[PDB]
């Protein structure tokens, strides 16, 4: 009976989609690399005082399987689009995910949050000023995270929930 | 001449059947030798007792992680990793035996057995063998898999070795 939200985590391989999701679900940081096939998790939380049920789909970052993303994009209600701050290609790839979501869902305003992960790292290659500008061009929030330290993890997921809530109140 | 090796597959400890493989040493000698030696255990480690951690019906059965038993480990007889030997052989249909990897030149011990043609894996995974006897056993293994590969019973290599 509690309100449900279908969240989907997308982005290039190795950016930390699973590390972010596992932090939220299991409260630990996966150091090893275990590339994902597809995983689903459920968790109840309280956001701004309202209880809700998150269904989270953690997807593979495998560009050769881009055609397989359509089906989960149709089902998903909101998308965390994740890049890593030490992977410039992953930031370039964001545009492709955003355009695929817009095309597959035939919708100009799908709930989305842009996530820049690995902000604990001692060096980087992505200029986060460009991330702010990209998020503005899409009309969506930009959130910096580190799955390693847990910084911003709850904020990224809860912000996406708020975007879905606003969409439903349009 | 090409060696033949076998696995005796078990389901929660109960025997299921034997699968045998021809290893194409005439085309990928280094990759075939790794799998042969890991099947006999002659270096002091290998496939005996390890599990098939990922079974996806319609595609393949993947195994070979005898070091971590979590789908992330494994090692070769040459060290931690070795190069992609060549891509002469292709993923042409059911029964193909090919190396799993984490990108170019990262072969260790993990492998997969195709249950269908997987031609999009050509040029990314080194094919080095093919099921001889017991394809029906590989087919039977699919009932223990799932869409993301998680298995519903423990599917193990209870015994393994060389026949030819
Ligand atoms: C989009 C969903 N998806 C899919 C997929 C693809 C399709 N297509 C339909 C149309 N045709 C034309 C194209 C394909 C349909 N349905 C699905 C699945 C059932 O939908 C959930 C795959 C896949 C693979 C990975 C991630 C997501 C993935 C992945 C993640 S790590 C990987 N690959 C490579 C893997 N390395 C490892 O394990 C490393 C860690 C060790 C050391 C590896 O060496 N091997 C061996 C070869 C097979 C591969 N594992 C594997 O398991 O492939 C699964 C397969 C189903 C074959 C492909
Ligand atoms: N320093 C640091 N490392 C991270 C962070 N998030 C993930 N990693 C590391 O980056 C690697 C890949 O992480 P993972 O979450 O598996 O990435 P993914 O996006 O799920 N990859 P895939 O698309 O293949 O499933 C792992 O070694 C993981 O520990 C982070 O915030 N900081
Ligand atoms: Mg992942």
């Amino acid at each position: 009976s509690m309100t449900e939200y279908k969240l989907v985590v997308v982005g290039a391989g190795g950016v930390g989609k699973s590390a972010l999701t596992i932090q939220l679900i299991q409260n630990h940081f996966v150091d090893e690399y275990d590339p994902t096939i597809e995983d689903s998790y459920r968790k109840q939380v309280v956001i701004d005082g309202e209880t809700c049920l998150l269904d989270i789909l953690d997807t593979a970052g495998k560009e050769e399987y881009s055609a397989m993303r359509d089906q989960y994009m149709r089902t998903g209600e909101g998308f965390l689009c994740v890049f890593a701050i030490n992977n410039s290609k992953s930031f370039a790839d964001i545009n492709l995910y955003r355009e695929q979501i817009k095309r597959v869902k035939d919708s100009d305003d799908v709930p989305m949050v842009l996530v820049g992960n690995k902000c604990d790292l001692p060096t980087r290659t992505v200029d986060t000023k460009q991330a702010h500008e990209l998020a503005k061009s899409y009309g969506i929030p930009f959130i910096e995270t580190s799955a390693k330290t847990r910084q911003g993890v709850e904020d990224a997921f809860y912000t996406l929930v708020r975007e879905i809530r606003q969409y439903r109140m349009k | 001449v090409n060696p033949t090796v076998f696995f005796d597959i078990a389901v929660d400890g109960e025997p299921l059947g034997r699968v045998s493989f021809e290893l194409f040493a005439d085309k990928v000698p280094k990759t075939a030798e790794n799998f042969r030696a890991l099947s006999t255990g002659e270096k002091g480690f290998g496939y005996k007792g390890s599990c098939f951690h990922r079974i996806i019906p319609g595609f393949m059965c993947q195994g070979g992680d005898f070091t971590r038993h979590n789908g992330t480990g494994g090692k070769s007889i040459y060290g931690e990793k070795f190069e992609d030997e060549n891509f002469i052989l292709k993923h042409t249909g059911p029964g193909i035996l090919s190396m799993a990897n984490a990108g170019p030149n990262t072969n260790g011990s993990q492998f997969f057995i195709c249950t269908a043609k997987t031609e999009w894996l050509d040029g990314k995974h080194v094919v080095f063998g093919k099921v001889k006897e017991g394809m029906n056993i590989v087919e039977a293994m699919e009932r223990f898999g799932s869409r993301n590969g998680k298995t519903s019973k423990k599917i193990t290599i209870a015994d393994c070795g060389q026949l030819e």
